[PDB]
């Protein structure tokens, strides 16, 4: 087990985590994290970027008070850190199945809005729109639901199971990505509110999938123990399915530097959750971390390195290319 | 920034009269036949800086991003009347007292004193420079003499 590479404290349990995988115009990069009852935002700059920087600085940006323990966080393409007109915008899932979403000046303007409608647990939520505008959620209600900054539901799709994961198109437009428990990903048309087409896994239950930023042919996912790898439009049967933990993936999220790298998570385990980064040429992970429970798993956008959020700690690993 | 670095640059600018009266006829037609973007940009530009400026002075630094084109504006004015090697007292259409007040001559007048109406103190500098390029020229010494000491008749 690789020790982590560099390592935060934090004041509490890190259930969600996620770096902005946006241009904020700030040298560092912004991370977001879910505790208990907070989200806070900070930015990272590592010793890789800057040869001012030894190992890590971490700055804690803002903290927000959020009252519910925190599921998912999605970015606004609209943040930006330009101090001519800094905007911070992010939409949180929480355990009272309600979207809340955070708009800040990082100075004394701190807004949220609460959208209400899922019937559920929300498990994911992404911006489905290049303008920052829409807001996809998935949950145990069995339906994908859009919504405008508003709270206005736009469109729901339902279901047939469990939606686990969702993850706007990178560079097509209208298009977005919707895995179900039963291990069937969808894709949805938010044009013409119509499913394109459908992808199946082997294994089930399917517990997160996510677009390859750098060949948007590639569809990454984990589905009971294994990862597994689609190519499209050459089949709706995976390219890979391979192991990828020996009880239970959870968390499955591409490198956003590399077409050939990603990162599984096991399942909130007695064997403290194991991260394993994958690379496509190796049959076995080139990295495996423990960390002793940890939920979020989030990449890095310039550099080979990914975060685990832990017990009052991040945990970041570098990738050696 | 180009016209006042690199054309008036050469020594050789210094020349040709007709040189100086085409630039003169571009510079001059900029605001004749479209004066009223010219307006809209003055006023945005204007209205930027002073903003941000304030804002930083709270405690910020300016923003890496500003552009003082008007500055550039002026020292483009101040510099192209600076000298002219024709000595024909061009400068003349910068003052409005022959012609009862040509329409153009009112326009441009009327800029410069716009000008000076609430001058922001990051336009100070560029606008006594465009003053100074505007002096040449007796006739539009005197003219533009008298102006200013009467606007001043507060005004920084």
């Amino acid at each position: 087990a690789s020790n982590a590479t560099y390592t935060v404290d934090c004041e509490d349990y890190v259930h969600v985590v996620e770096f902005n995988p946006f241009d904020s115009g700030e040298a560092g990069s912004l991370l977001a994290y879910g505790g208990i009852s907070y989200v806070v935002i900070a930015s990272c700059r590592f010793q890789e970027e800057d040869s001012t920087v030894e190992g890590i600085e971490f700055k804690t940006l803002k903290t927000f008070h959020h009252g519910e323990r925190v599921v998912a966080i999605a970015w606004s393409p609209e943040t930006r850190c330009d101090a001519l007109l800094p905007l911070l915008r992010f939409a949180t899932a929480a355990g009272d199945k309600k979207i809340r979403i955070f708009t800040s000046d990082f100075q004394d303007k701190n807004e949220y809005k609460v959208i209400e409608g899922h019937s559920g647990y929300i498990n994911d939520l992404v911006f489905c729109s290049p303008e920052g505008t829409d807001i996809a959620s998935v949950g145990d209600d069995h339906t994908c639901r859009i919504w405008d900054l508003d709270g206005k539901q736009i469109a729901m799709f339902i279901l047939r199971s469990p939606g686990m994961s969702v993850a706007w198109h990178p560079e097509g437009a209208f298009k977005l990505m919707v895995a179900e428990k039963t291990g069937t990903i969808r894709f949805y048309d938010l044009t013409t509110h119509q499913a394109i087409l459908s992808l199946e896994s082997v294994q089930v239950p399917l517990m997160s999938a996510d677009w390859c930023v750098r060949n948007t042919l590639r569809i990454g996912a984990v589905a009971g123990n294994d990862w597994i790898i689609w190519e499209m439009p050459r089949s709706s049967y995976p390219q890979d399915n391979k192991p990828a933990h020996a009880d239970r993936a959870r968390m499955f999220r591409w490198s956003k530097c590399n077409e050939n790298v990603f990162a599984t998570t096991g399942y909130p385990g007695k064997m403290k959750s194991q991260i394993a980064i994958h690379h496509l040429a190796h049959p076995q992970p080139i990295l495996i971390g423990t960390a002793p429970v940890g939920s979020g798993l989030s990449w890095h956008r310039r550099l080979p390195l990914c975060v685990v959020g832990g017990y009052r700690k991040l945990f970041f690993w570098l990738t050696e290319m | 920034l180009f016209l006042t670095e690199a054309v008036v640059g050469s020594e050789s600018f210094c020349t040709d009269e007709f040189f100086i009266r085409r630039i003169h006829k571009l510079v001059t037609d900029f605001p004749t036949l479209m004066p009223m973007k010219v307006k809209q940009l003055r006023n945005r530009a204007e209205e930027d800086a002073r903003l941000i400026q304030m804002s930083m002075q709270m405690g910020n630094e300016p923003p890496a991003s500003l552009r003082r084109d008007l500055e550039h504006l002026l020292l483009l004015i101040g510099e192209l009347y600076r000298k002219d090697p024709f000595h024909l007292e061009l400068a003349l259409e910068y003052w409005c007292p022959h012609q009862r007040p040509p329409q153009r001559q009112v326009l441009l007048s009327k800029f410069v004193r716009q000008m000076s109406d609430l001058l922001p103190a990051t336009l100070y500098l560029p606008y006594l420079k465009m003053l100074r390029g505007l002096a040449s020229g007796p006739q539009c010494a005197h003219y533009c003499f008298s102006l200013l000491k009467a606007n001043g008749g507060g005004s920084p």
